[PDB]
DNA sequence: ATCGATGTATATATCTGACACGTGCCTGGAGACTAGGGAGTAATCCCCTTGGCGGTTAAAACGCGGGGGACAGCGCGTACGTGCGTTTAAGCGGTGCTAGAGCTGTCTACGACCAATTGAGCGGCCTCGGCACCGGGATTCTGAT
DNA sequence: ATCAGAATCCCGGTGCCGAGGCCGCTCAATTGGTCGTAGACAGCTCTAGCACCGCTTAAACGCACGTACGCGCTGTCCCCCGCGTTTTAACCGCCAAGGGGATTACTCCCTAGTCTCCAGGCACGTGTCAGATATATACATCGAT
């Protein structure tokens, strides 16, 4: 593969066939599959790092769409990144305005 | 149908919004809202469809229509 | 007995908040769905992944709406939203003129 | 009956990487491919109007460098570089 | 060296539409930038639609329905009709 | 006629628009009637807009379209002002509207 | 003597503003302004004097816009007077951080 | 030759001027600093971005494309100075 | 109510440089031709959508009653608009210097493209356990007193 | 606070269906290889960016004064929240039927690629009139008496 030559994870072959294919330039060097590939394994572990700590902490073993809201709109990095994405079944954090409050 | 958006589901939506109190005459403007809305959604999707040549609609359809409008959707095959 | 106004109030948004349910119950909402492609496209047909997807999408969109709106009835030194709220907040959104 | 592909498998294989005791729901599992989705074009996106500015033909890893400068915010731009420059020599080694 | 520009193309439409009508420099230059955005808008949004329909070629009829989502109504509607208007012209002559 | 332009009685140069769809990564291939389409409906628009520039000019007794014109133009007109609801034009100014409650009484 | 009374001048000098065209900010400060914020992002840079009018542009556009939806803000709130409380309403309406 | 305390070059006046073309009538004193910061956070987003195309390109001068191109990315499309 | 001065509105003449034009030089489009693969069309399939039906069961509805929040009125206290004199530095245009962009010119490395071989990745498969479900007992508040 | 008293939480038992795993096929990736061109890089020139100065003055600063607005208080009236009971249609489970979307094989129209041919479009130069600038004058209205 080329996964295995970059230690990534992520299938480095894939992401190659994919900006060629999806018309983002004439030519497609041959470091951009693996620095994108990689940048994408990066990210994807930062999400699956705080959704499965958010899992413990809301404890269970699997993962929801909830987890991965709630890692989401806590990070305050993450959450600026997707600012305009609504996450299926994310809920919202939970927010609750003092004048709100009893007194 | 669209009196169909009952008050409690408004009151609930209002709810995970943070609200505590709601005026009487807010629920019917959340009806137009909700119209408007839906209606730029679907004729984002539908336009979608049309173009596709088909009589269903998809989820990708929505999905490129959310995109577009700038209101991303996860979940449903990004 | 009874509770003081507004304590189920505070006692439900924290149910809701911790919820993550859908609010509107399918079927009125999907009839209303139906009802407004018509006036675009006549004999179509829904999957019912782009029905829920548009009931994500949208519900996700009132809530925040609601938020923002809520802040502006706080702005006000009020704690009851009201349609001027609403348009208020879409006005500085840019969503409505 | 079609052979559809998504990143699935390498997300998991990233989610033992990170926290090998836990597990991932389907309804989950869509929203880590579409997030992925969304991430390639927009990185893809930017890289793509980086050359045409620049007058050039060619989506390298620079360009797909700075798409990612662009697109991310200060640290997780920073985490992403590394990675990015990181996995690009230690591939360069290999052959 | 040559720098392109959509200014002859501007001045020929003025004339037709306020023929005792001129431009400033910085007025052409801020309608060369509309001409340009509004280009790559159409263009991009019918490259979508192409490859969401897995397809390989970027036809009118994609330029088209780039239209419909892109501009408003009357806008729109106009626009469709003197579009494919000039493309019959086009296929005729 | 040999202008693709004139095949299309049209003031926009189709040729132009052909070879920038290419030399721009939109796709494989382009038709030959998606050029001739787009170079038309931005016709339509430049002529639209420079309609209601000039107009605008008039009633500021000018004989030249400065951006203000442009400016008044836009904004005066609801579907032109939100193709363009996130644009700037530079030295446009804004709309004279001053609020209700800011008024002597 | 003679003494126009409070607002007068304030309705006056908006009806000024709001007719031109030409920028508000100053040309000068506005430079160093910008040098400056670069500078401490990347040191040895210089500057298209189109550059930094583009900048300008765009920054007073922003701010023009801004104050116009603050003011709507202030209004919201039976006031009639901008305050910082109100500028940060529209940001977090608009989304900004 | 060092550079300082330059935001303080959005005197008073000015912040005032926008404020009128922005149909503001009274204008409390706590504004004018809460402008300037927003303003600095203003143009902190720009010119990150202009500059990154700067050094893209490999540049020492950043040209009014590379501002054009930033504006267009944070959704402030501007008209009048190329693109 | 009448009166004056202030700023704006407007009229002039006046001087200047930008647009708009004509001339000529070149590069990007037109023209004509080929060869190849995209897409369109028609021919079969089966999957997904709709539909209609009836059972409990929660949710919608509706009303009742009274509490607290909206809103309007008022008044106090003070901050922000206005004006003037003082003070500071912007804007002007004018001169001088070289850094750096942009244009140029050669060589070659790196990418696309073609073909032939190989397992990574997908759908289809079953069993199994994380977790939705709940009925009981543990706590953590709310309102009344 | 101190009370009972709800409503909510946390807990142990049970149960079922989607996770997460393996079975094996296939098609996308990898390999080995040729060809040419995009762009690297070194050379060269020529724009405009920076710098620096002083004559001019428009703008900014700083302070004085009081006016009219921010806001804090009150006081009333009614519009929502809570809650019990009465009314609808949401939902689930079950089967039934055909529309349309998905997949496949075929031919031909259409578009990329290539070459040679020349005026559309550009820069370049230039001359004049739209518009900016300076200065006097009439018209409107705000606020002082
Ligand atoms: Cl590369
Ligand atoms: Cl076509
Ligand atoms: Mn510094
Ligand atoms: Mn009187
Ligand atoms: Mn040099
Ligand atoms: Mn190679
Ligand atoms: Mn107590
Ligand atoms: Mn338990
Ligand atoms: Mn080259
Ligand atoms: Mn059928």
């Amino acid at each position: 593969t080329r996964s295995s030559r970059a230690g990534l994870q992520f299938p480095v072959g894939r992401v190659h066939r994919l900006l060629r294919k999806g018309n983002y330039a004439e030519r497609v060097g041959a470091g951009a599959p693996v620095y994108l590939a990689a940048v994408l394994e990066y990210l994807t572990a930062e999400i699956l790092e705080l959704a499965g700590n958010a899992a413990r902490d809301n404890k269970k073993t699997r993962i929801i769409p909830r987890h991965l809201q709630l890692a989401v709109r806590n990070d305050e990095e993450l959450n600026k990144l997707l600012g305009r994405v609504t996450i299926a079944q994310g809920g919202v954090l939970p927010n609750i305005q003092s004048v709100l409050l009893p007194k | 149908n669209i009196q169909g958006i009952t008050k409690p589901a408004i009151r609930r939506l209002a709810r995970r919004g943070g609200v505590k109190r709601i005026s009487g005459l807010i629920y019917e403007e959340t009806r137009g809202v909700l119209k408007v809305f839906l209606e730029n959604v679907i004729r984002d999707a539908v336009t979608y469809t049309e173009h596709a040549k088909r009589k269903t609609v998809t989820a990708m359809d929505v999905v490129y229509a959310l995109k577009r409008q700038g209101r991303t959707l996860y979940g449903f095959g990004g | 007995h009874r509770y003081r106004p507004g304590t189920v109030a505070l006692r439900e948004i924290r149910r809701y908040q911790k919820s993550t349910e859908l609010l509107i119950r399918k079927l009125p909402f999907q009839r209303l769905v139906r009802e407004i492609a018509q006036d675009f496209k006549t004999d179509l047909r829904f999957q019912s992944s782009a029905v829920m997807a548009l009931q994500e999408a949208s519900e996700a969109y009132l809530v925040a709406l609601f938020e923002d709106t809520n802040l502006c009835a706080i702005h006000a030194k009020r704690v009851t939203i009201m349609p001027k709220d609403i348009q208020l907040a879409r006005r500085i959104r840019g969503e409505r003129a | 009956k079609t052979r559809k592909e998504s990143y699935a498998i390498y997300v998991y294989k990233v989610l033992k990487q990170v926290h090998p005791d836990t597990g991932i729901s389907s309804k989950a599992m869509s929203i880590m491919n579409s997030f992925v989705n969304d991430v390639f074009e927009r990185i893809a996106g930017e890289a793509s109007r980086l050359a045409h500015y620049n007058k050039r033909s060619t989506i390298t890893s620079r360009e797909i460098q700075t798409a990612v400068r662009l697109l991310l915010p200060g640290e997780l731009a920073k985490h992403a570089v590394s990675e990015g420059t990181k996995a690009v020599t230690k591939y360069t080694s290999a052959k």
